[PDB]
């Protein structure tokens, strides 16, 4: 068994430039003087695809900027120059000895110039109101970095419980993220507060975007 | 007598004399197993002409020498089966037996796996397209297009497997082509 | 070229079997040897094993020894992965390979005694938005359903650019999931807009049209 | 008498085994010039036991058979001198007397030519470099670099010179490579 | 030997458009059941740049719009699409048998949209007019077709002899020709006129454009 | 990478002898055959032969045979053809090919009996033009040289957009060429133009400045 260790975990560069990858093996996988190394590319909600066989080898049809180096024990993924749909996670494995082990993978992400969030606020429905509960909504679209705080105001109070947010994964297009905050409440504690509110504070600015509404106000 | 020796002895010459200069280049299935037919028998009639001299010996410096070279050569023919049988058990292949290598070349042609001897099992395996008839490593597997090529192969050797994936395949006047199987993993047991 | 086609996701019990189908195309299914590989926790990428399917021997992960058996089926073409003893550490999505180039879409297999629960769609507009410059947003929510997982689409897959689907989140046993679409106003309301979710473990498909309140 | 001759033939068939199993993958130069000197000795001495067998003519069915086929080897033996010095004639190198083929193939590397002989002479000829080694049709021709191939080597028979040419050079695994040579003209002597 | 009938003699093309060349062989030139058949591009000041041998293998760096056909005795160049830098001379060569004939070559035009040509009149200099002689220049640039006539006219009469005019090959830039019209004449008839005049009659207009000018005006 | 550089364009007396060099770099010189192609009028390529720089053998062309001797120099990594009994007929370029697609730059030879002439170079410029538009036509004239071929450039190559060199045209055995530059108004005459004409037959290399009269 060949443990395979890949650094950085997450890696961030910008478009243009070169991103290496590491990937250590535990054991030394020089066969016959040759080295087996697979390097895959997965995209979110796609099969893993393989760029590089055999340590150097590129596979066909895959762009002539990924290539893989090293021998021995120490291997590297060479991406130049990165362009937009290169945003996904890379794999590392060792075709020489059974099982053949794969990297831990690295979530590479596109540095993009810094954007503001497209904020938007969704009351319950009345649908879901009649059910017996109710989830006011907050969606965040095209901003950047990923690193970001929501924060949720009733009555006057900002709450921490019974929030969840659920963050997308860079997209192949804009090398943007979005992120969606939901608060949801039992229909006893829905009428009884008025107010409720959304706040972002993102880098983007030092005014945190703030968007609300009323209960007896739709 | 002798002498009926001597005309087996020169018909096994002449057998391969005609298997060196008219059906050399030929890699016709059934004239390749009849080479490798050869081949396999030319074992005992070496371990034969020394168990004769051993037997039938002239002096006994001649006659012991002949008793050292026919352990020689059962020596090298035991290891001929120890090498085959222990390939036989991980291929099951009836190609295991031939007696000029003791690794197979796995490829799939025709939708049924086409194995063949191969001698060196390098990193790099070259398949050759010629009229549109596949050749890997001087075997004539059959007909074959450069889109019809087997997308991997895999030579089995002795507690070795070793896959080979296709690579960059050039199509050069017409029917004819260029492949490349470099090997990608390796399966050893 | 070479495609192969997986059977869907599948809601197990925990330790019972499953046999996974990767049905091949576009080649001789007895020609290349087919690999099998685990993401665990989508991340996680873990190699099971392989069969050659001309003969029948397999070479497994000494992990995956008495987990996963691999068989195949000439006449029809397809690699089977039966797996034994499912317990929740194999909640994960299972590909197959062939020269580790083509890869099957995978199946998302969900070992959970949760019960199967049909999704809850609702549509949601900007109603009383009282602001209708010609970028407007409306959205989807999938609330309440299991297993893993879901499809949402809008139209019938006519409308692809400025679409978002959230990745969905846990809570109380219960998966939800979002889509959004931003249109301008010169879209909204004149053509119709429509969000389609299929679930094809509880075997449904609802379409929802929006409507301003 | 006539015992001395089976010695000689049991170490013919030893030589032959030991360079078919020991040295078969081995293309040590001197090593293949060894396997052709046994080759090219192959003929008289097939000669040799028919010539036996004729002067021992106990029947008349045995020797006159052995009469015959005498005939049948020393006609073809004369073939392949009559080959070889038409091949000689163009080539002027000591390679078209090998006993194996009349096709020699002529490689430029390091400078001074490295003509080898070649079986089959095809449209396209294989070139693969393991480990920074050039070996074309199974002939080890020494250091090269896929940087360093050989952009036109030529293939020379009689009556009949084929150039042949560089079509697309692949880098694998770093030191070894792949190319292909595809003919692309012919200097019909 | 063999003799290679490359058809047409001059080919005109648009951009995009596929451009076939046909080049017949006299006789079989199959050897061994393939073709060796070599295809050239000339461009006007440099040496023969192969394109295609064998018949169908296309060379190292070459563009893969080239593209070759036949077998037998028929033989043919498909150029498609055909970029601007295509304006060359193709040239057919059997290589099976000596001598490696080569065919009659056929210059590909690129059928561009037409244009007017740019005149220019240029008198006599000075230097040359003291030493004993003087010419004339008249300068088309930048125009298409090929086919055009230039006149030069004399105190109001056109004069043919004496008249030289040198064609450019077609640019790879713009797809368009450029010609210049040299009238030399002694400096015993030069000062006994006095208006130089240089029209041209081109495809592009119905109006034949005109530019003199006169000796004392000067 | 396999560059091969040949002599410069020469003038030969009828009834003579001319030896051509191919000197070549970047490869072994022995390693591969060296073809010569004669193009005449300038579209009619003919090959004369190969030679094989190892051994040394010839394969001409039938129509060669005895015009055209190939020899080799490995020392120098050169090779040379012979031309014997040059006639009129003789009047083209020859070129050195390796594998069809590495070639010299083409030696033209000019076999005749004519003195070689030194070019006349005379500048023109649009004097009293009375239009000055933004796209000002400026040109160099060469007249009365032999043979050919002659180089003429602008400001040592600085300007290499907007130039036409037109092909030279023969009269009274008298080789005549032309060069014209069209430059925006912005240019002429802040900065300097001078027309650069270069003859390596006759070895001159004339500079002439352009000025308005
Ligand atoms: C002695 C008889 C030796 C075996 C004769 C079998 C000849 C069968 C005729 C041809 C069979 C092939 O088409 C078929 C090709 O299979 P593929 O289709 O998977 O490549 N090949 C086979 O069945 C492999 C059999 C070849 C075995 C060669 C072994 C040579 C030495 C064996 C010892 C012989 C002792 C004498
Ligand atoms: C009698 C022994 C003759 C063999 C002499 C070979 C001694 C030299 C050993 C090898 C030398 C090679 O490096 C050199 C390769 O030169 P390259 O670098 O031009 O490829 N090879 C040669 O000169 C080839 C010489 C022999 C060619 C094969 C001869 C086959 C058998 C000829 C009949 C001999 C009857 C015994
Ligand atoms: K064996
Ligand atoms: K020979």
């Amino acid at each position: 068994d060949i443990v395979m260790t890949q650094s950085p975990a997450s890696l961030a560069v910008s478009l243009g430039q070169r991103a290496t990858i590491s990937c250590k093996a535990s054991q030394s996988i020089d066969y016959d003087g040759d080295n087996y190394m697979n390097w895959y590319q997965q995209k979110p909600g796609q099969p893993p695809k393989l760029l590089i066989y055999t340590t150097s080898n590129l596979e066909s049809g895959i762009p002539a900027r990924f290539s893989g180096s090293g021998s021995g024990t120490d291997f590297t993924l060479n991406i130049h120059p990165v362009e937009e749909g290169d945003a996904a996670t890379y794999y590392c494995q060792q075709n020489n000895e059974d099982p053949y082990t794969f990297g831990g993978g690295t979530k590479l992400e596109i540095k993009r110039a810094d954007a503001a969030p497209t904020v938007s606020i969704f009351p319950p429905s009345s649908e879901q109101l009649t059910s017996g509960g109710a989830s006011v909504v907050c969606f965040l679209n095209n901003f950047y970095p990923k690193d970001i705080n929501v924060k949720w105001k009733i009555d006057g109070s900002e709450r921490q419980n019974g929030v969840l947010n659920s963050w997308t994964d860079q997209d192949s297009k804009d090398s943007t993220y979005s992120m969606s905050s939901t608060l949801t409440l039992t229909k006893d504690e829905y009428e009884r507060h008025n107010s409720y509110t959304c706040e972002a504070t993102h880098k983007t600015s030092t005014s945190p975007i703030v968007k609300s509404f009323n209960r007896n106000e739709c | 007598l002798l002498e009926q020796w001597n005309l087996v002895i020169g018909f096994l010459f002449l057998t391969w004399i005609c298997l060196l200069q008219f059906a050399y280049a030929n890699r016709n299935r059934f004239l390749y197993i009849i080479k490798l037919i050869f081949l396999w028998l030319l074992w005992p009639v070496t371990l034969a002409c020394f168990v004769l001299a051993a037997v039938y010996r002239i002096n006994w410096i001649t006659g012991g020498i002949a008793i050292a070279m026919a352990c020689l050569v059962g020596l090298m023919w035991l290891s001929y089966f120890i090498a085959s049988f222990r390939l036989f058990a991980r291929t099951r292949s009836m190609w295991s037996f031939n007696p000029e290598t003791n690794i197979l070349l796995n490829v799939p042609l025709h939708g049924t796996i086409l194995t063949r001897p191969l001698l060196e099992s390098e990193l790099v395996i070259g398949a050759v397209i010629l009229r549109g008839h596949l050749r890997i490593a001087g075997h004539h597997l059959g007909r074959c297009d450069i889109k019809d090529l087997p997308k991997e192969i895999t030579v089995a050797t002795s507690r070795t497997l070793s896959y080979y994936k296709l690579g960059a395949s050039q199509r050069v006047a017409g029917d004819s082509g260029f492949a490349a199987y470099s090997r990608y993993r390796i399966g050893n047991y | 070229e070479v495609q192969l086609q997986q059977s869907g996701p599948e809601l197990v019990k925990p330790g019972a079997s499953m046999k996974i189908s990767c049905k091949t195309s576009g080649y001789s299914f007895t020609g290349y040897t087919m690999n099998w590989v685990k993401q665990s926790h989508g991340k996680n990428l873990e190699w099971i094993g392989l069969i050659n399917p001309y003969n029948g021997d397999t070479s497994y992960n000494q992990k995956f020894k008495g987990k996963a058996t691999l068989t195949v089926d000439k006449s029809s073409s397809t690699a089977y992965m039966e797996l034994l003893s499912l317990t929740s550490e194999d909640s994960a999505v299972y590909y197959c390979e062939v020269i580790n180039t083509y890869w099957g879409q995978g199946t998302l297999v969900t070992v959970s005694a949760a019960k199967t629960t049909p999704p809850s769609v609702y549509p949601l507009a900007p109603g009383s938005a009282a602001q209708t410059n010609s970028m407007v947003t409306l959205g989807c929510l999938v609330k309440g359903y299991f297993p893993e997982p879901v499809t949402v689409t809008w139209n019938s897959g006519s409308l692809s650019s400025g679409v978002h689907t959230f990745p969905a989140v846990l809570q109380s046993d219960l998966y939800t999931l979002s889509s959004s679409v931003t249109v301008p106003s010169s879209t909204w309301p004149s053509e119709t807009v429509t969000c389609n979710v299929a679930h094809p473990a509880s075997s449904t498909k609802v379409d929802k049209k929006i409507v301003p309140r």
